RNA sequence: GCCCGUCGCUACUACCGAUUGAACGGCUCAGUGAGGCUUUCGGACUGGCCCAGAGAGGUCGGCAACGACCACUCAGGGCCGG
RNA sequence: ACUGGCUGGGCUGGGCCUUUCCUUCUGGAGAACCGCAUGCCGGUGUGUCGGGGAACCAGGACUUUUACUCUGAACAAAUUAGAUCGCUUAAAGAAGGCCUAUGCUUGAAUACAUUAGCAUGGAAUAAUAGAAUAGGACG
RNA sequence: UACCUGGUUGAUUCUGCCAGUAGUCAUAUGCUUGUCUCAAAGAUUAAGCCAUGCAUGUCUAAGUAUAAGCAAUUAUACAGCGAAACUGCGAAUGGCUCAUUAAAUCAGUUAUCGUUUAUUUGAUAGUUACAUGGAUAACCGUGGUAAUUCUAGAGCUAAUACAUGCUGAAAAUCCCGACUUCGGAAGGGAUGUAUUUAUUAGAUUAAAAACCAAUGCCCUUCGGGGCUUUCUGGUGAUUCAUAAUAACUUCUCGAAUCGCACGGCCUUGCGCCGGCGAUGGUUCAUUCAAAUUUCUGCCCUAUCAACUUUCGACGGCUGGGUAUUGGCCAGCCGUGGUGACAACGGGUAACGGAGGGUUAGGGCUCGACCCCGGAGAAGGAGCCUGAGAAACGGCUACUACA
RNA sequence: AUAAGGGAAGUCGGCAAAAUAGAUCCGUAACUUCGGGAAAAGGAUUGGCUCUAAGGGUUGGGCACGUUGCGGCGUGCGGUUAACAACCAACUUAGAACUGGUACGGACAGGGGGAAUCUGACUGUCUAAUUAAAACAUAGCAUU
């Protein structure tokens, strides 16, 4: 089958090597698996030494971590928007490592509301559609939460605009074809500005 | 080396596992701990160049600010080609002994090595290289020091 | 070659086994175990070729099936068990204990030892570090792993093992002035005192020793085995590994012959 | 005395030569293309449940108040697997 | 076997003064030369004395660079040269030997390979670098 | 044992070859042949073709026994030996040959901080239970085909085959908080390991102060004088060994197995506790290794002087794939790499080496063949099982024989 | 204009007809006056639809004062935006996915080729109304 040896190549002087031996059990290769967004589907494969690997054919969710605070919540991925290697990967919407995606921001907004007693990215005040208040059952909570707000600080203006729409950009940092998991982190700061600057022009 | 800009590529270049966007600012002496540039020392009495510590270039093959370890032989030579990108060719000369005729003849070999942006290498120079893991089809050495010109 | 080997050809066996080139085509092919394959002492060769207790293979393998012979206090039942440096072999029915140690000519020799001293060993340490859960441990040259050691103990040292409880009673530092015996290289059987050590950055250092007779020699660190500072703890065999040259070797041979008769 | 070349007869060796001469072998453009790994639908055949409940029957204790369980036939639906 | 020698003659080597002699700091233990009082037959333990570190060890920095040669390390069994033992001698073999033993004892050595790679001493021979627009050395 | 003789001329001295001479662990052949110690042998031409027979199986006190098996008579669950069969392991080692192969194999010397590893050896893992569920072999009995180690449907029963499954501890850490006097607190959840991602610690190795912000405290004459301070391994070198936090997973492991011994307690219940072995099991270490990898070294030929990049040729970047690195592969961007110090190509009656033959020294020639390494099983490709195979006394397909 | 199977067996003779044909990318011999032979010979692709990438133009750049009613000026004096911002404009080339009764230069337009001999060097010209050729002319050469 597919071979990954260097025998069939050409020497650095340009000379052509001659036949040495037939293909070996090692040095083999395998058919690439193109991950796509859809209902979960994973196959098991028996690799060298009796171990196993996990081929992911269709995935829809994975862990993504928010950097500064350090909390990670499981949510779903909407779609891929950029890929440094090939554009056709983007158009076919297939996801691999170093793929820029868009993720749901709901679990992170909820956790932020629980940790800090203030709302983040709410420009729906024009509509006043979902205004609701629940009585908060304590008074030590305001001093602890306001202590957190006065100590840690406030979010940069760029991230609330993302939170109002409810979509966040992320980068896959796992290898879906190898480990069968799509994992990443929410990207922000100057590296974020790099991607918005490149994304629309 | 001479590089106009650091980020001039399709993807974003950054050192792995170096966290760069932290809300709280803490000043520490450690190179990689605080969130600033990371670097190490190869050893064998080789001193880290000054340009590396404050430079902004990103390279994953430099022995400094990179993910490559140096182990094996250490060799020296004369550069013969440095006109491609981030790689040079050195020329090594030696003497082979023919037993029957009781005298020598000259022979030579060609070697390929990876050059870091920290150094500036011109033609006809002495360099010292060290063995490393396979970095390409025919590149297995890295430059460590450039000897002064005559 | 499509897997691991399981046959060993005669004329390729280690020289210090002293196997005749005739009378067969194969050799015992020692099984895998605690000691290196190149320098080991198979139990079948030791019992049959040196002690001459068993005439041939058939009853040689019967002996271990009766569980008569044990090493390090634990009975072994496989004929090709790799024995090695400093290990203690005990035969209770006849009532004696043996220790495997090189002679001055680089081969294993029979060496009677007393019962009270035949119940402990000592070995050089190979690596020390902390394992899973933060528990420190070390491993010696005979695949002995011991947890919670003395924190001052470092690599290349030697440690005394009880062999019944596996506790670290005592140790010897690796420094100048110690008494050492060589275990690898062409300098087989020598015993000397560390004079001074010179190091080379990048690996493969050399150490210089000095014998009792003012002889001088050098060897790699991987071949030095310190056995004491002064008055070595173990009992050395006859000759003490001094490596007399052939001129006096023949002189003493004739002197001893005429002295006896 | 020695001795050189053409021409004629016999014997042998190699060379040029119309015949788009002939046979065998290696590497290759193009066309056709067995088999198999991976992959997408497919579901021969099989297993497990849960409800409602037809129809009948039995069980062990309860005066009773009431509980529980086990065999037959037609099943109704499902609604999940390999 | 063998002792002093001989003011013996050679030869190898190691210390100083000749304008040259031999890098440097930290730490280790500690000698030689000194006196203190305590004790014997003009020397010594003496110590819980310090003035004092010959040599040695461990660690750091500095030192033109190659070829060459000396000595080490590492490197296969067989083979080649080669030591020992009367397989009745020998080509072979690694055996055997000792009074009488219900026992004791030994050998199964050693040198070479030779190209490349790793350390150490020597510094002749044969190449290379350095202060001239001083861009030089020192405090 | 560092050696020569005959031959051009009427006779002489030379260059020069022809012939003679000796060895061969070097083959064939002719004549002849009594004994002792040792014993090579279808390599050369055809890696051409094969009738026949053999060359790989395996059981202990200790996985599974209702043999209409034998043998005894302590075992009414069995208890000895034990056909058949399931299950476990091996069959990838050995043995043969030299077709291909000219920096390829190979040799000496390095590296793996760039990987996999059955087995052996040593350590090591506290979140219905007095015992869970369906099949199947052997077996009884009935068939098909000229033909094979081909098999159908019907009726039974086992597991160390297959599939499920039980916080017995405390302490500590992190979050939510019912409830106040605002200065801490009722009680609620999580917390082994494997897998995947992000973040934190993993210290230095000379010393003397003075200010701002504001809080553990001792003593005390209430004016206060003040404040010594606890750990941190290793390499020449790392993001190392290891620890902690927020989460994740068609997802692991943490024992429903077997044999010998017949013991000890009192609340005397068919109660509780207790020894030595076998077979398994997560991680680390070790052993046998395996795959890649650094430097230098191979015969003749110029009537072979320029070669390599169509469709990777040299390098950079992002990924895929592999046990892992790598132009091994997919995209984007540069235009490189080798050569008269002999590249590239053509020949080889070429497997390489340790080594054999022949000797003053220097050399010439041979090496299929008992030792080490590589490759192949008529010629090509593809693959299952398994730790390990691109295996051929394993399978699939084509060509040629049969 | 079309024809099953055969494919020049018809005939003085392949006369007539058929076959090839555009564009893009590979590949290309003997011979030679080194200019050619060459479109040698001989192969592959070609529609529709939805996308991606490349090839341009114009206008803007610091202070310090003085006229003229925030501006045109007059000046003096610095920096080269690690090249940014807005607007405007036609076509030509390359690449990817899906799709169809495998069809796509869909009509028109549009070279058959190869191995040899005789003869004139070539382009050119003539018997208007039966002969276009090997005939004539030609540059070159030689003579009077
Ligand atoms: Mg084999
Ligand atoms: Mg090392
Ligand atoms: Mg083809
Ligand atoms: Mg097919
Ligand atoms: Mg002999
Ligand atoms: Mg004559
Ligand atoms: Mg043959
Ligand atoms: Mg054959
Ligand atoms: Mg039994
Ligand atoms: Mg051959
Ligand atoms: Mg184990
Ligand atoms: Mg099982
Ligand atoms: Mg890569
Ligand atoms: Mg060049
Ligand atoms: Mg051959
Ligand atoms: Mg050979
Ligand atoms: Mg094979
Ligand atoms: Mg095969
Ligand atoms: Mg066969
Ligand atoms: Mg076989
Ligand atoms: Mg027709
Ligand atoms: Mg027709
Ligand atoms: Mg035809
Ligand atoms: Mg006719
Ligand atoms: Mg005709
Ligand atoms: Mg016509
Ligand atoms: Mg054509
Ligand atoms: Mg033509
Ligand atoms: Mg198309
Ligand atoms: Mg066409
Ligand atoms: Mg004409
Ligand atoms: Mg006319
Ligand atoms: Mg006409
Ligand atoms: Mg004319």
């Amino acid at each position: 089958g597919i071979s990954r040896d260097s025998r069939h190549k050409r020497s650095h002087t340009g000379a052509k090597r001659a036949f040495y031996r037939k293909k070996r059990a090692f040095e083999l290769g395998r058919q690439p698996a193109n991950t796509r967004i859809g209902p979960k589907r994973i196959h098991i494969v028996r690799t060298r030494g009796g171990n196993h690997k996990y081929r992911a054919l269709r995935l829809d969710s994975g862990n993504f971590a928010w950097g500064s605070e350090g909390c990670t919540r499981k949510t779903r991925i909407i779609g891929v928007v950029y890929h440094p290697s090939n554009n056709e990967l983007v158009r076919t919407n297939t996801l691999t490592k170093s793929a820029v995606v868009q993720i749901d921001a709901a679990p992170f907004r909820q956790w932020y509301e629980a940790h800090y007693g203030q709302p983040l990215g709410r420009r729906r005040q024009q509509k006043q559609g979902q205004v609701v208040e629940e009585v908060k059952k304590s008074k030590s909570v305001e001093k602890k939460q306001a202590a957190r707000f006065a100590a840690h600080g406030k979010v940069d203006p760029a991230l609330e605009k993302q939170f109002e729409a409810g979509r966040l950009y992320a980068i896959i940092s796992s290898r879906p074809g190898q480990s069968g998991r799509a994992d990443g982190y929410i990207l922000e700061g100057e590296e974020l500005a790099f991607y918005q600057r490149k994304l629309h022009k | 080396a001479t590089e106009l800009t650091v980020q001039s590529e399709r993807a974003f270049l950054k050192q792995p596992h170096i966290f760069l966007n932290s809300k709280v600012k803490v000043k520490s002496t450690r190179p990689g701990k605080g969130g600033r540039r990371w670097y190490k020392d190869v050893g064998l009495g080789f001193k880290t160049p000054k340009t590396a510590i404050e430079g902004h270039y990103i390279d994953k093959k430099c022995p400094f600010t990179g993910m490559v370890s140096i182990r094996g032989r250490i060799l020296t030579g004369r550069v013969v080609s440095t006109k491609m990108h981030r790689t040079i060719i050195i020329r090594r000369e030696y003497l082979h002994y023919i037993p029957k005729y009781n005298r020598y003849e000259k022979r030579h070999k060609n070697l390929a090595a990876h050059v870091s942006p920290a150094f500036r290498v011109e033609e006809g120079d002495m360099v010292v290289v060290g063995q490393c893991r396979p970095l390409s089809k025919t590149v297995r050495f890295n430059v460590l020091r450039v000897l002064p010109r005559t | 070659a499509r897997g691991p080997k399981k046959h060993q050809k005669r004329l390729s066996a280690p020289s210090h086994w002293l196997l005749d080139k005739l009378s067969g085509a194969y050799a015992p092919r020692p099984s895998t175990g605690p000691h290196k394959l190149r320098d080991c002492m198979p139990l079948i060769v030791f019992v049959r070729n040196r002690l001459k207790y068993a005439l041939n293979y058939r009853e040689t393998k019967a002996i271990m099936m009766q569980r008569l012979v044990k090493v390090d206090g634990k009975v072994r039942t496989d004929i090709t068990y790799p024995a090695g440096f400093m290990d203690v072999i005990t035969i209770e029915k006849t009532g004696e204990n043996f220790r495997l140690i090189y002679d001055t000519k680089g081969r294993f020799t029979v060496h009677r030892i007393t019962d009270e001293e035949a119940k402990y060993k000592l070995g050089k340490v190979k690596r020390v570090q902390l394992g899973r859960g933060g528990v420190p441990f070390l491993v010696t040259h005979d695949a002995r792993t011991i947890r919670y050691p003395d924190p001052l103990i470092k690599v290349n040292d030697t440690v005394k093992i009880d062999l019944e409880t596996g506790k670290i009673t005592d140790f010897i530092k690796f420094d100048t002035g110690a008494l050492a015996m060589i275990t690898g290289g062409r300098n087989m059987g020598r015993v000397g005192v560390i004079t001074h050590r010179e190091r080379h950055d990048g690996g493969f250092g050399i150490v210089h020793l000095k014998d009792a007779l003012d002889n001088t020699f050098a060897t790699r660190e991987s071949n030095v085995f310190v056995i004491g500072s002064e008055k070595p703890w173990i009992s050395l065999p006859k000759g003490k590994g001094v490596k007399l040259t052939i001129a006096e070797e023949r002189d003493q041979r004739r002197a001893r012959a005429l002295a006896a008769a």
